[PDB]
């Protein structure tokens, strides 16, 4: 495991630049809001709902929880 | 400086190195230059000469990296630009 047996390669050519040459934040705003738009809308379907179903659970238990602790209207009404 | 002076003078050795520095010569420099010239600007440089010009082309300085065949240890050009300045 080193640079040199790592595997075999063939075929395959790389064009790099130099750092000094290229810029540093190349369309930062221009490409990247709409590629992060797009990484946006790609894992949203499969993240949010789990999180949204706790916010809802959470939400519901701590009203409950708010709703059991206050009084009720049985306790010893009609009868005196 | 001995090594280049040994240069020139085996180089120009027969006709057709001749007549291709004559030729070359004009094309590029404008003039032939004699070899007593040449001289003159192998004696002219010293030891500051050599680490002035050096550290001018060198140090410091992205150079283009070409590499073909086997290449998966070549290091990377961060690497190889880190490379072309020093510790000091």
């Amino acid at each position: 495991r080193q640079f040199g047996h790592l595997t075999r390669v063939r075929h395959v050519i790389t064009y790099s630049l130099s750092p000094f040459e290229q810029r540093a934040f190349p369309h930062y705003f221009s490409k990247g809001i709409p590629n992060v738009l797009r990484r946006t809308r790609a894992c949203i379907l499969r993240v949010a709902p789990p999180f949204v179903a706790f916010y809802l659970v959470y939400t519901w238990g701590t009203q409950e929880f708010e709703k059991s602790k206050r009084k009720n209207p049985a306790a010893y009404e009609n009868d005196r | 400086k001995n090594l280049l002076r040994n240069a020139l003078v085996s180089h120009l050795d027969g006709t057709t190195p001749v007549c291709e520095d004559i030729g070359r010569s004009l094309l590029t420099y404008g003039r032939r230059i004699p070899l007593a010239e040449w001289e003159s600007r192998i004696a002219e440089v010293d030891a500051r000469v050599v680490r002035e010009v050096c550290s001018k082309y060198f140090y410091d300085q992205c150079p283009a990296v070409a590499g073909f065949g086997p290449i998966e240890q070549l290091p990377d050009y961060n690497r190889i630009r880190s490379g072309m300045f020093w510790l000091r």
